[PDB]
RNA sequence: AAUAGGUUUGGUCCUAGCCUUUCUAUUAGCUCUUAGUAAGAUUACACAUGCAAGCAUCCCCGUUCCAGUGAGUUCACCCUCUAAAUC
């Protein structure tokens, strides 16, 4: 009845965490915009047309 | 549905979603509507939780519950 | 008065008395059988935390659940002798009795 | 035939016929009497009769026997406050015992009615759903409401099949 | 001042409680349904009449009379008229609040009508979706056919008045409109054909006498009681007639001559009574065979 | 064949051939399922005249083309209710197949439903304690000033024209993606002549 | 099944059969499927008129105001049911599609004029 | 089966041979009759006047396929089939 | 105003109660602030997306 | 196992197994007119192709749901405590 411990997951789970701390993106990356496409470079995804 | 992790369609890659077009009196009429009409169900959202609080604390610590509780625990003695 | 332990108050029998200020504490419940409809003894072990080491293996104990567990297996706290193993005194009367015979006559305090 | 006597025991409607519905107070439930002794057996026509009756209504309260510990037989009970209630028990028949412990711990008729009452709004006849649950599974079932269409066919006009044919 | 009695005084529930009558072979006649294995208890004399005792109780229970009703008002309020919503829909809604815990009378039903109103269910309307979620065992949404004129004929033809009651009164609620035209028209057949014992140890009589006295319509039945040699349900019937008329022409003539006993229906035989003759006809009958069976 | 009771079938059980053939016991009564085994399949067989045709042994309904199933031969629909329970006969009860079942529970009940059939008919209880017509469910509420008046319940169910400045700046805020300024729309909804 | 945030919600649950749409009005959480586990059942709503020509509607009055009260949210149709029935105000978009159905109207209305006048 | 068959039948107690053998009323309640006592039969000799001692629980031996039939817990595919009238 | 419904709920209750008042029943909705849909939101509270560089 | 039945022997009684009769589901054979409705891979084996998650004045939110499967398997229920979430 005790589960047995999945270490795997947990280790996994911190080094995510600690992943997205050290290599989080700036503001320079997440909110760039191609002015002639209307599309952020760090995702590919277009602006809505209401915004262009 | 899709998950996250699905690639896009390509047959879809370069579709635009062009927003509708708008009539000025119409779209000014009806935002004025959803205003009223908000106020107005927010204030019955409240009364509405102010009946479901009442209840419970009624229940809780009404007078016709602490009075049986006084009856029932002297009836116990 | 709220607790995380299910058994609040519950008897039973002392079976052993080795572990240090704990007695393990035979419980048992009747349970229906559902095809003979017949109540049989199902017995569990509690460990119940005995500070004075007064439990003796045999006697009735009534076993208090504590606020929370104090050990893994311990749950439960002694709360009353009921019936000392030997020495069993007749709660109706007062006085001592060995079995169905009173050591001391209820007539002697009238 | 059923082994033992008394084989009436042994059946659901003699369980459910202990009128014995402990207060939530009560948690434990001792019963000590005696084998062998004429002011004695009440307390052990009570075990033999009753005590399966108080468990069967009273499922979660712990009933602890024991035999020939003290001269005379009693009661005694445990509440949850930690109070305990001593029923001397010596001389008395099993239907005294019974009527009394129902009067000192016992719900009353009133309780009990009060508690099936409530039980009766968790099935609202109103409500559709599986037998199980509802009465009805549909308002197909409804007399005057279009019947379901697995025993009447809809008319053309009221199924998609031809919605479409026709507009399209 | 002065009023009259209602139906369920206490003095106008005696007398038509025992004009009514208890009859435990009628009253617990053997239902023709699903039966099981009898049981059989030995029984003393003093254990067989408390038993038989407890049945009476079970049966004065049973015949128990139900209330008369006056009819019901006709439902006609609006509560709101939003005519913005004017042919945006084809068919009405009818909304019914099926919280547990309402009577049936208290619970709002409302109908939103094509035309935008907002108002109140009519009287048919309720006690149909009243039974749409809240299904009474014995109760039809639609109407069942047996009411009509024509059906009804059929049963009164093999004289079951009681039956015909026992449909209205699981169909209909007492205040109703067809609740009340059908216990008039059975009332009234069994008027007309002498067929007064059919309801009598029935929780239906009551209603029954309570329709003629208001309607000055006593005279079948008080011939029926003489004919029965039951003078003192006669005799009561005469003075419930005086009570609900107090100001009639045989009330004053009771009071002028301060008649008593079988003298009541004399009077009521001379002064309202319409079918005078065969009273006193009837009467003078019963007294001979009473002097036969004095000498 | 042709029945000449169709029209009066309950002459049929009033005649002297109805009395030679079956007597005074059911239609039913002599009527023997074949099968296999003891017990016997849960089910009759589905009709015994298909396309025309009879079967070898065909059901008591079935057999005498004289027996017609109506609502009006009571005494023939008798045959197939527990006199002391008041039930139908299951369909293995008589040997009626299935066809011939149905028509008969159908035909009973519609001989209840016109009061020619006697039937138990229980005495229930009123569906309401009170019988009081004073709630407000039931008998008038107050009328609301509005509709004292005839206004509309809230003031925004009406189209109120929005001022121009207003029109103008949604005109701005949706330059080149704007429909046709629409006006107050009809007081009452049109109908085609 | 504990989803990742979420709220009641009252809804019409879709039942019936193909061509016959019932619709159960519950309380559920909003990530439950639409005909799936809910919290409580607060009415029925039948589409298809009876044969009185009536569309019926039952509404747990009582349960519907003890759910908002607790945080339940209103689907979009439940609140138009709600409007019609009077215990919401008239919704927004039925207010305007009655008056976007009476302009389609005057339209249809003044080209069969216009139609006639010319024949 | 036959001889067990009438010397059960032989030997069964009418109502009013128990009437006679305890001198008191036989009476039969039926619940298509409701409360109504129906006695089917009475002692010929004197009535007895002190009641039948009522033992709170009868010592008789039960039939477990009665009681387990009664208790919803006799399931047979066997049992309750449709069958032509005999 | 209340909606239509829940006004006639409201007086019918009064009624049952033995209140004979005239008085209409009133939603306050000075307590609802509605605040325009533009108005600045509380930016601690914000999300923010999550690192896969494309 | 039931309202039971067939079968051990030269014969009888007893015990006993087997099978028969009943009701479903799948598959096979042979056969098959219409309408409505319900249900619908053997395989947690491998998969061509298409589609199944967007929304929105940029932020965010959503794609953690629904849908699928039955490999594994007492994480499902009650109480206590207490986050996130809705109001
Ligand atoms: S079950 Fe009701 S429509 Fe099919
Ligand atoms: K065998
Ligand atoms: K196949
Ligand atoms: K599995
Ligand atoms: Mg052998
Ligand atoms: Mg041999
Ligand atoms: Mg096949
Ligand atoms: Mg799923
Ligand atoms: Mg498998
Ligand atoms: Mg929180
Ligand atoms: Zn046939």
């Amino acid at each position: 009845k005790k589960v047995r411990p999945r270490l795997i997951a947990e280790l996994a789970r911190r080094v995510r965490a600690l992943r997205e701390q050290l290599n989080r993106p700036r503001d320079s990356q997440l909110y760039a915009v191609d002015y002639e496409t209307l599309t952020r470079p760090f995702s590919g995804r277009r602006l809505p047309v209401r915004a262009w | 549905r899709k998950t996250r992790h699905d690639p896009l369609a390509k047959s879809k890659i370069e579709r635009v979603n062009m927003p509708p077009a708008v009539d000025p009196a119409e779209f000014f009429v009806l935002m004025e509507r959803y205003q009223h009409y908000r106020q107005t169900v927010r204030a019955l959202r409240m009364e509405f939780v102010s009946e479901v609080q009442r209840k419970v604390h009624e229940a809780r610590a009404g007078v016709l519950a602490e009075r049986k509780a006084l009856k029932d625990a002297a009836e116990h003695r | 008065v709220r607790s995380s332990v299910h058994a609040r108050w519950i008897v039973g029998k002392v079976i052993g008395t080795k572990m240090q200020k704990t007695a393990k504490v035979r419980v048992t419940r009747l349970v229906l059988d559902p095809y003979l409809l017949k109540y049989f003894n199902k017995r569990k072990t509690y460990f119940a935390h005995d500070a004075l080491q007064q439990c003796t293996v045999g006697d009735i104990v009534l076993l208090r659940a504590l606020p929370v567990p104090r050990a893994k297996h311990v749950k439960h706290e002694l709360a009353e002798i009921v019936f000392k193993v030997g020495k069993v005194i007749d709660p109706v009367t007062g006085k001592p009795c060995a079995g169905t015979t009173y050591l001391e006559s209820p007539l002697s305090s009238e | 035939p059923m082994k033992g006597r008394f084989p009436i025991r042994r059946t659901l409607q003699y369980l459910s016929q202990g009128n014995v519905v402990f207060k939530d107070s009560v948690k434990v439930m001792t019963v000590n009497y005696n084998t062998h002794g004429e002011l004695g057996e009440g307390a052990r026509k009570f075990v033999f009769f009753n005590i399966p009756q108080i468990q069967y209504k009273n499922p979660w309260v712990q009933i602890m026997m024991f035999k020939n510990m003290t001269p005379s037989p009693f009661l005694r009970f445990y509440l949850d406050s930690g109070e305990q209630v001593l029923v001397d028990v010596e001389t008395k028949s099993n239907k005294e015992i019974m009527e009394h412990i129902r009067k000192i711990l016992g719900k009353n008729e009133e309780t009990l009615r009060e508690e099936e009452e409530e039980k009766k709004q968790l099935s609202h006849p109103a409500n559709f759903g599986p037998r199980k649950y509802c009465l009805r599974e549909c308002i197909c079932e409804v007399e005057g409401q279009v019947p379901c269409p697995s025993l009447v066919p809809l008319p053309k006009e009221m199924r998609g099949k031809y919605k479409a044919a026709l507009k399209a | 001042e002065t009023k009259k009695p209602t139906f369920m005084d206490e003095e106008v529930q005696s007398i038509l409680t025992k004009m009514t009558g208890l009859n435990l072979q009628k009253t617990f006649k053997p239902a023709i349904q699903e039966l099981k294995p009898p049981t059989y208890k030995l029984m003393t004399q003093a254990q067989l009449e408390e038993a038989t005792r407890q049945a009476v109780e079970a049966a004065k229970v049973r015949l128990k009379m139900p209330p008369v009703l006056e009819e019901r008002v006709p439902i006609n309020d609006v509560l709101a008229e939003d005519k913005i919503l004017e042919g945006t829909e084809t068919t009405k809604y009818v909304f019914t609040d099926i919280s547990y815990s309402i009577p049936h009378r208290e619970r709002f039903i409302v109908v939103r009508e094509p035309s935008g109103t907002l108002r109140k269910a009519s009287w048919e309307e309720r006690d149909r979706m009243i039974q749409v979620y809240f299904p009474k065992e014995g109760r039809k949404i639609l109407t069942p056919i047996i009411f009509k004129e024509e059906n009804l004929r059929t049963m009164y033809s093999q004289d079951r008045h009681v039956d015909v009651l026992n449909l209205c009164f699981a169909q209909f609620e007492p205040d109703s409109t067809e609740y009340i035209k059908v216990h008039h028209k059975t009332y009234e057949d069994i008027d007309k054909r002498g067929k007064y014992d059919l309801l009598r140890s029935t929780r239906y009589f009551g209603g029954m006498v309570w329709y003629f006295v208001n309607n000055k319509k006593i005279d079948g039945l008080l011939i029926d009681q003489i004919q029965r040699d039951l003078i003192d349900d006669a005799t009561n019937l005469v003075q419930l007639y005086h009570v609900l008329h107090p100001d009639g022409q045989s009330a004053q003539g009771a009071k002028d001559q301060a008649a008593e006993g079988i003298n009541l229906i004399k009077v009521f035989a001379k002064t309202e009574a319409q079918k005078g003759a065969y009273i006193e006809l009837t009467l003078q009958t019963y007294q001979e065979a009473l002097s036969r069976h004095s000498a | 064949p042709i029945s000449p009771y169709k029209d009066e079938p309950w002459k049929y059980l009033e005649s002297e051939e109805y009395q030679e053939r079956y007597g005074s016991r059911p239609v039913w009564a002599d009527y023997r399922r074949n099968h296999k085994g003891g017990v016997p399949p849960q089910r009759t067989r589905k009709t015994c005249i298909r396309r025309n045709k009879v079967v070898g042994n065909p059901c008591p309904i079935c057999r005498d083309h004289k027996l017609h199933v109506d609502f009006r031969n009571v005494k023939l629909l008798e045959q197939f209710v527990c006199a002391h329970t008041g039930i139908i006969f299951y369909a293995p009860y008589t040997g009626v197949c299935v066809k011939q079942h149905k028509r008969l529970t159908q035909a009973i009940q519609k001989a209840r439903d016109h009061g020619l059939l006697i039937y138990h008919i229980p005495q229930v209880e009123p569906r309401d304690l009170d019988f009081s017509t004073s709630h407000g469910a039931v008998s008038a509420t107050p009328p609301a000033p509005t509709l004292v008046s005839g206004d509309p319940w809230y003031p925004w169910y009406n189209w109120k024209q929005p001022p121009e400045r207003e029109l103008s700046r949604l005109r701005r805020l949706y330059q080149g993606h704007l429909q046709e300024e629409s006006g107050p729309p009809p007081e009452s909804m049109p109908k085609m002549p | 099944k504990a989803y990742r945030g979420g709220h009641l919600t009252i809804r019409l649950a879709l039942g019936g059969c193909t061509n016959r749409p019932f619709y159960r009005i519950v309380a559920a959480h909003n990530k439950c499927p639409r005909d799936g586990r809910f919290v409580e059942q607060l009415g029925s709503y039948d589409p298809l008129p009876n044969s009185h020509g009536e569309k019926l509607v039952a509404l747990n009055l009582d349960r519907i105001r003890h759910w908002i009260g607790c945080g339940a949210h209103l689907s979009k149709p439940m609140e138009k049911l709600l409007g019609l029935a009077g215990f919401f105000p008239l919704h927004p978009m039925m207010i305007t599609n009655a008056e976007r159905l009476r302009r389609k109207r005057a339209r249809e209305v003044l080209l069969a004029s216009q139609k006639t006048d010319a024949e | 089966l036959t001889q067990g068959l009438f010397r059960g039948l032989s030997r069964q107690e009418t109502h009013q041979q128990l009437a006679d053998k305890k001198g008191l009323h036989v009476v039969e309640i039926r619940e298509e009759c409701g409360p109504l006592p129906i006695v089917v039969a009475s002692p010929r000799g004197p009535l007895r006047k002190d009641p039948e001692p009522e033992d709170e629980v009868p010592d008789v031996k039960l039939d477990w396929e009665d009681v387990k039939t009664a208790q919803g817990m006799k399931r047979s595919v066997w049992s309750n089939l449709k069958r032509a009238a005999t | 105003p209340y909606p239509p419904l829940l006004r006639a709920m409201i007086i019918a209750e009064r009624q049952k109660n033995g209140d004979t008042s005239t008085e209409e029943p009133m939603l306050n909705v000075q307590r609802i602030r509605m605040e325009p849909w533009d108005y600045p939101a509380k930016q601690e509270d914000k999300g923010r997306a999550k690192g896969t560089p494309v």
